[PDB]
């Protein structure tokens, strides 16, 4: 697990986190449906409810 | 036409006494299709010229929450128009970088679903607030795909004619 406390020598501000997230495109047989977007990975690595 | 016309003299002024009347007659028509493009035609006058916001019998944000709950039909370009002024003022604004990303999108996300092509004035700016939004972040590599789109010569109405004489000069 990564610890990055606020300092205030980082200067380096994110703007990934600003800019809204991207959505995935998914058709089921009734109609084509669009879900939030998903790592391939991210599942086994999400922030964990517990 | 008249009120145009003295804002493309930089009259400003004298625009501003012949554009009140306008409203008033509007009135008279009792007519609901026509108030909002005299509305419209009320902050592009501000886009050209901010320094006149107060002097209007409307603020610019009375406005913007009148356009985006306006109706749901029959309005196409309103909506398209009136998010692209809400992300003008949120830019001035120094609003938090989240909330103007968001108002850039809905404004991005509508004009570019209808056609981009015949709406070519409002192409026109969403290329020249993005160019410029990508631009105060620091990232010259996005404005510089952006900045290939934007038209040169071509202006836009209600700004003189020698604008863009003047702006390729000012670079």
């Amino acid at each position: 697990p990564l610890r990055y406390e606020p300092n205030n020598r980082d200067f380096a501000c994110n703007i990934i986190d600003d800019l809204p997230k991207l959505i995935r495109f998914v058709k089921d047989s009734k109609r084509i449906n669009i879900v939030p977007y998903t790592q391939p990975n991210s599942l086994w690595r999400g922030p964990d409810e517990d | 036409s008249l009120a145009t016309f003295h804002s493309s003299f930089n009259e400003c002024d004298a625009a501003i006494n012949s554009f009140e009347e306008a409203t008033r007659i509007a009135r008279e028509n009792k007519d609901m299709e026509t108030l909002n493009l005299i509305m419209i035609w009320i902050i592009n006058f501000i886009e050209v010229h901010p320094e006149y916001a107060n002097r209007f019998y409307i603020t610019v944000e009375q406005i913007i929450k009148y356009l985006k709950n306006s109706s749901d039909v029959e309005d196409a370009n309103i909506f398209s128009n009136a998010y692209k002024f809400e992300t003008l003022l949120s830019m001035v604004k120094e609003s938090k970088t989240a909330e103007v990303s968001s108002s850039l999108l809905k404004f991005m996300a509508i004009t570019l679903q209808n056609v981009p092509s015949q709406n070519f004035d409002l192409f026109q700016s969403l290329v020249s607030y993005e160019v410029k939004f990508w631009k105060e972040l620091g990232y010259e590599s996005i404005s510089d795909v952006y900045e290939k789109f934007l038209s040169k010569t071509s202006s836009s109405s209600l700004r003189n004619y020698d604008s863009s004489i003047i702006n390729q000069d000012i670079k």
